[PDB]
């Protein structure tokens, strides 16, 4: 059994020297020999590859003293209807150098918010893991043709997130003290949030007394929803995956029943909508 | 597409650790509550006949040690996470770990709590004669 997660998406058609791969999988396999390695001396190590690793296959179902869960309960989430915001993010396919993951393009809120990012992926080099732009190309189908102007419209990732922190502030200061992401098919969701999302223990924020929403990589600082600005990362935040209710079709189909004023104009943030609207009727109905 | 890297055993502590602000102080705290330590690490066939310095360019175990590949104990590698030396570089990658066998079970755990003696190369506390 292997799992989709950190699969290694480049065209190279050798594995990892021994030294150098970060799993006895991605050993190339000249070197194994009764289920462990050999060194062979000789066989250099490569000292060019960049080979992209994807984020897809995260699983959040960690219990930790002192950490809190990611994912939780319908009746949990009820609580704090006030922190709902739907989450929804097209993608664009990885190619050229790499095939076989998906990137964040799209980004939507139920705040009617679509923010767009570069092309940006997890890329493994003989010294570390470089976060940067990869090459990508927009789903080959027809209902993503919205998708191809998007592809040059991109903003790098370090503003994106600022922008999402920033919005979460504006929208949920006078709310509530987290943010419980509504999530339909969380898989790709989860994936994105790698790129914005930080978790540790429950912490307050440095200039209050107020529990922690936000983290800042320049200084090290935590803070909550009023005194986030200029912060980059999204601290310790909740989620609940809507299809997960036993729902039998797709969102559109699920939320059509309850709701007619919430039409798909295809994008994100219409999805990320649907998901909430459809939340709170399945909930207080 | 692609080549799959890792096993499903791992998907929990990676996937902890890959969003952490502390992976280093988030992996200690998942051992900490009863986690299993990151299996699927390069373990080398060698002759135990090597000199028993922690990090060599070429398996160096000697018999009370288990010569593994340096970016698979490597919590960092294995999370593919920001190293946390200013260079952004990996001290282990391109080497091979030397990891007392009584800690082979958990070679990533062990390289993030020791250090090695930058006089004689062994682990302190571990073979390291010097005080
Ligand atoms: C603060 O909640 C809102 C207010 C207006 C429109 C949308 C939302 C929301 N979170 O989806
Ligand atoms: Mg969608
Ligand atoms: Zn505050
Ligand atoms: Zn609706
Ligand atoms: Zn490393
Ligand atoms: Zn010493």
């Amino acid at each position: 059994n292997v799992t989709g997660l950190f699969k290694d998406c480049s065209k190279v058609i050798t594995g990892l020297h021994p030294t150098q791969a970060p799993t006895h999988l991605s050993v190339d396999t000249k070197f194994k020999t009764e289920g462990l390695c050999v060194d062979i001396p000789g066989i250099p190590k490569d000292m060019t590859y960049r080979r992209l690793i994807s984020m897809m296959g995260f699983k959040m179902n960690y219990q930790v003293n002192g950490y809190p869960n990611m994912f939780i309960t319908r009746e949990e989430a009820i609580r704090h209807v006030r922190a709902w915001i739907g989450f929804d993010v097209e993608g664009c396919h990885a190619t050229r150098e790499a095939v076989g993951t998906n990137l964040p393009l799209q980004l939507g809120f139920s705040t009617g918010v679509n923010l767009v990012a570069v092309p940006t992926g997890y890329v493994d080099t003989p010294n570390n893991t470089d976060f940067s732009r990869v090459s990508a190309k927009p789903p080959p189908g027809d209902q993503f043709k919205h998708l191809i102007p998007l592809m040059y419209k991109g903003l790098p990732w370090n503003v994106v997130r600022i922008k999402i922190v920033q919005m979460l502030s504006d929208t949920l200061k006078n709310l509530s003290d987290r943010v419980v992401f509504v999530l339909w098919a969380h898989g790709f969701e989860l994936t994105s949030m790698k790129y914005f999302v930080k978790i540790g223990p429950e912490r307050t924020c440095c200039l209050c007394d107020r529990r922690a929403t936000c983290f800042s990589t320049a200084s090290d600082t935590y803070a909550c929803w009023h005194h986030s600005i200029g912060f980059d990362y999204v601290y310790n935040p909740f989620m609940i995956d809507v299809q997960q209710w036993g729902f039998t079709g797709n969102l559109q189909s699920n939320h059509d029943l309850y709701c007619q004023v919430h039409g798909n104009a295809h994008v994100a943030s219409c999805d990320a909508i649907m998901t909430r609207c459809l939340a709170v009727h399945e909930c207080f109905v | 597409a692609g080549n799959a890297t890792e096993v499903p055993a791992n998907s929990t502590v990676l996937s902890f650790c890959a969003f952490a602000v502390d992976a280093a102080k988030a992996y200690k705290d998942y051992l900490a509550s009863g986690g299993q330590p990151i299996t699927n690490c390069v373990k080398m066939l060698c002759t135990h006949t090597g000199t028993g310095q922690a990090i060599t360019v070429t398996p160096e175990a000697n018999m009370d040690q288990e010569s593994f590949g340096g970016a698979s104990c490597c919590l960092y590698c294995r999370c593919h996470i920001d190293h946390p030396n200013p260079k952004g570089f990996c001290d282990l990658k391109g080497k091979y770990v030397q990891i007392p066998t009584t800690c082979a079970n958990d070679p990533v755990g062990f390289t993030l709590k020791n250090t090695v003696c930058t006089v004689c190369g062994m682990w302190k506390g571990y073979g390291c004669s010097c005080d």
